[PDB]
RNA sequence: CGUAAAGCGCACGCAGGCGGUUUGUUAAGUCAGAUGUGAAAUCCCCGGGCUCAACCUGGGAACUGCAUCUGAUACUGGCAAGCUUGAGUCUCGUAGAGGGGGGUAGAAUUCCAGGUGUAGCGGUGAAAUGCGUAGAGAUCUGGAGGAAUACCGGUGGCGAAGGCGGCCCCCUGGACGAAGACUGACGCUCAGGUGCGAAAGCGUGGGGAGCAAACAGGAUUAGAUACCCUGGUAGUCCACGCCGUAAACGAUGUCGACUUGGAGGUUGUGCCCUUGAGGCGUGGCUUCCGGAGCUAACGCGUUAAGUCGACCGCCUGGGGAGUA
């Protein structure tokens, strides 16, 4: 049951990739976009976009670059069945560094990179690369 | 823009979704190829195709089916060009080392058809090993010399083809063919929509590759 | 599974007009309704084990749904199980 | 946890876990900093002292912890007020062996009665036991009784599972479709609990045609407590109440979201000179085949055994034992 949407995004995304699928849409979220927001700006998107007001749409604009799927990869890591939180010092960095982590802190949500600097930490919402 | 008179689509259902984008059809319980998008493949097509035939072209017209063989061994064969137009003997790109043989035995042969022993030992050896000569030379024909080793591939039928098209992937050699509507594409490097079938689409393109690799630098 | 001039009826005496028909009082009362003709039906028969699985659901649905409305208004909750005669 | 150990036979649901979407607020979970504390020894790093080493020792580092204070508000939790797609309610229809009750029909069997008719019938692999001269079987006619519903009938349909097939009425559950109208997160799951649950079996009363555990007879066999034959009691049927198990199986828990196709079956509904017995769409359910993918493999494959999430149940070598 639509419990977790977060999971769905993540999702949507891994199996429409999988599908060598242009686009991909979904139920939005203020939560949903922010991360939108870095799946782009770190790259693992094309553009994303919400088209709606009462009931708007998340649209995400998958990428492709040799013949593969740039996303290689997008697991979540907390959920509503067991929450997980790090410290800065606690933080985890996905493939040695290539490819990132999702977490959201008390300043928004933001990669491991960006966190880490930003010298805080929070949800560790999924991991990427 | 279109050249391509009446070989248009062809092929019902047994369409294989991977061929969905080269699609546009749905005539009377059949598709219609995008017309519009397979000349676009003609350029990149004959291009690299030439663009290597001037490199020096050595091709394989691979193409079989009592309803075309011959109209495979023509100008198709004739030029800077091999071709196999009957049941392509499988592993014999895979496994030419052996093969290579089933060639010695073709010449060493008719090299000995109007000269070396001949009409003599028996009336019985006669035709009873000109069926040994005329089974080697369908499907061992366009092989003859190989000169310069298998280079590049045209093949009529992608999938009609299975066997041919896997052995070039497996050897790492262009491999250009057309693929209907049904057939499986991604064997193929430099693909070409529309009819495999069709006494045309064939002769057209065909003809049409005779005529790139047969004149590419004087 | 009760009438329409009866169903009608009845969103016409709990809501706040006919059309204001997926009302929580109007939905329990409409039940509230079918459970008890229905005890009638069971009161003969009695081995009609199939027919009584839809009964129970009728009134596990009403459960909640006059679960929530408690939740949400109290004040609207209680007039309503006086009204409609249960919760001894 | 399909076939190897492992999905409870099925459902409803309390507690519990989890929970769409928006804004404000809170600051508990979470995060940040500061302070204090976290005994010494030990461990570890760099040294120092015993001829080396073990051993001894200086000094660090570490003790991943706990508390207090102040902050940060994205996520989670709390409070508030909403929102409409999740979930319900409402309207007209549709298909159905879904359930409960009552009524009724034809075909056959067995039996009873009578016509005709006469020496066999019946049964097996072969026999015999059995039945017939008190007239059998055969045939025809009338009647009694119980039990099940041929044809339709179909990888057809309904139900949560069990499981539900003549016809008719009455009572009643669920599912689906088409329009819009109403409620407004009311939801998902669910240990405990409660209900249901084939066949056999038990209890009191009925009921008894056919079938048939037990039992009797006849055979077969080396034996034959069997398979076969002639008989036949419980039972199989009805009401009421027990029992609570099955290879109760798709050997596959429930809910939701996502992911190439192909040929059917069945059931709604929109549009098209209805002008074709159709033409093109659009839901529900269902069968076969097959792509990715998954698998130890067989195989599964939009009805997942693929891709993910919520919750529950269960497994941890064979035997002993589902026993004490
Ligand atoms: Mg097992
Ligand atoms: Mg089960
Ligand atoms: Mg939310
Ligand atoms: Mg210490
Ligand atoms: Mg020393
Ligand atoms: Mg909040
Ligand atoms: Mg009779
Ligand atoms: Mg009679
Ligand atoms: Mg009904
Ligand atoms: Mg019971
Ligand atoms: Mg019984
Ligand atoms: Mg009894
Ligand atoms: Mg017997
Ligand atoms: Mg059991
Ligand atoms: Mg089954
Ligand atoms: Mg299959
Ligand atoms: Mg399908
Ligand atoms: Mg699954
Ligand atoms: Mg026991």
């Amino acid at each position: 049951s639509m419990q977790d949407p977060i999971a769905d995004m993540l999702t949507r995304i891994r199996n429409g990739q999988a599908a060598n699928k242009a686009a991909v849409t979904m139920p939005s979220s203020k939560l949903k976009v922010a991360i939108a927001n870095v799946l782009k700006e770190e790259g693992f998107i094309e553009d994303f976009k919400v088209e709606g007001d009462t009931k708007p749409e998340l649209e995400l604009t998958l990428k492709y670059f040799q013949g593969k799927a740039v996303v290689e990869s997008i697991q979540r890591v907390s959920r509503p069945g067991l929450r997980i939180y790090k410290r800065k010092d606690e933080l985890p960095k996905v493939m040695a560094g290539l490819g990132i982590a999702v977490v959201s802190t008390s300043k928004g949500v933001m990669t491991d990179r960006a966190a880490r600097q930003a010298g805080l930490g929070g949800e560790i919402i999924c991991y990427v690369a | 823009m279109l050249k391509a008179g009446v070989h248009f689509g062809h092929q019902t259902r047994y369409w294989n979704p991977k061929m969905k984008p080269f699609i546009f059809g749905a005539r009377n319980k059949v598709h219609i190829i995008n017309l519009e998008k397979t000349v676009p493949m003609f350029n990149e097509a004959l291009a690299e195709l030439n663009k290597i035939a001037s490199r020096k072209g050595k091709i394989l017209f691979v193409g079989t089916k009592r309803a075309a063989s011959e109209a495979v061994k023509d100008a198709a064969l004739s030029c800077d060009q091999f071709f196999v137009n009957h049941r392509w003997l499988g592993g014999m790109l895979t496994n030419w080392k052996t093969v290579r043989q089933s060639i010695k035995r073709l010449k060493d042969l008719e090299t000995q058809s109007q000269d070396g022993t001949f009409d003599k030992l028996t009336k019985k050896e006669a035709l009873m090993r000109t069926r040994e000569l005329e089974k080697l030379e369908n499907s061992l024909g366009g092989i003859k010399d190989m000169g310069g080793l298998p280079d590049a591939l045209f093949v009529i039928d992608a999938d009609h083809e299975h066997i041919a098209i896997k052995e070039a992937n497996n050897l790492g050699i262009p491999v250009f063919a057309i693929v209907d509507t049904n057939s499986d594409p991604d064997g193929v490097d430099f693909v070409i929509p529309g009819n495999d079938d069709a006494i045309r689409a064939v002769t057209l393109y065909l003809g049409a590759v005779a005529a790139t690799v047969r004149e590419g630098r004087s | 599974s009760l009438s329409t001039e009866a169903t009608a009826k009845i969103v016409s005496e709990f809501g706040r007009d006919a059309n204001d028909t997926g009302s929580t009082e109007v939905q329990v009362a409409l039940l509230t309704a079918q459970i008890n003709h229905l005890q009638g039906h069971f009161a003969e028969h009695k081995k009609d084990h199939h027919s009584r699985r839809g009964l129970l659901r009728m009134v596990s649905q009403r459960r909640k749904l006059l679960d929530y409305l408690k939740r949400k208004d109290v004040a609207r909750y209680t007039q309503l199980i006086e009204r409609l005669g249960l919760r001894r």
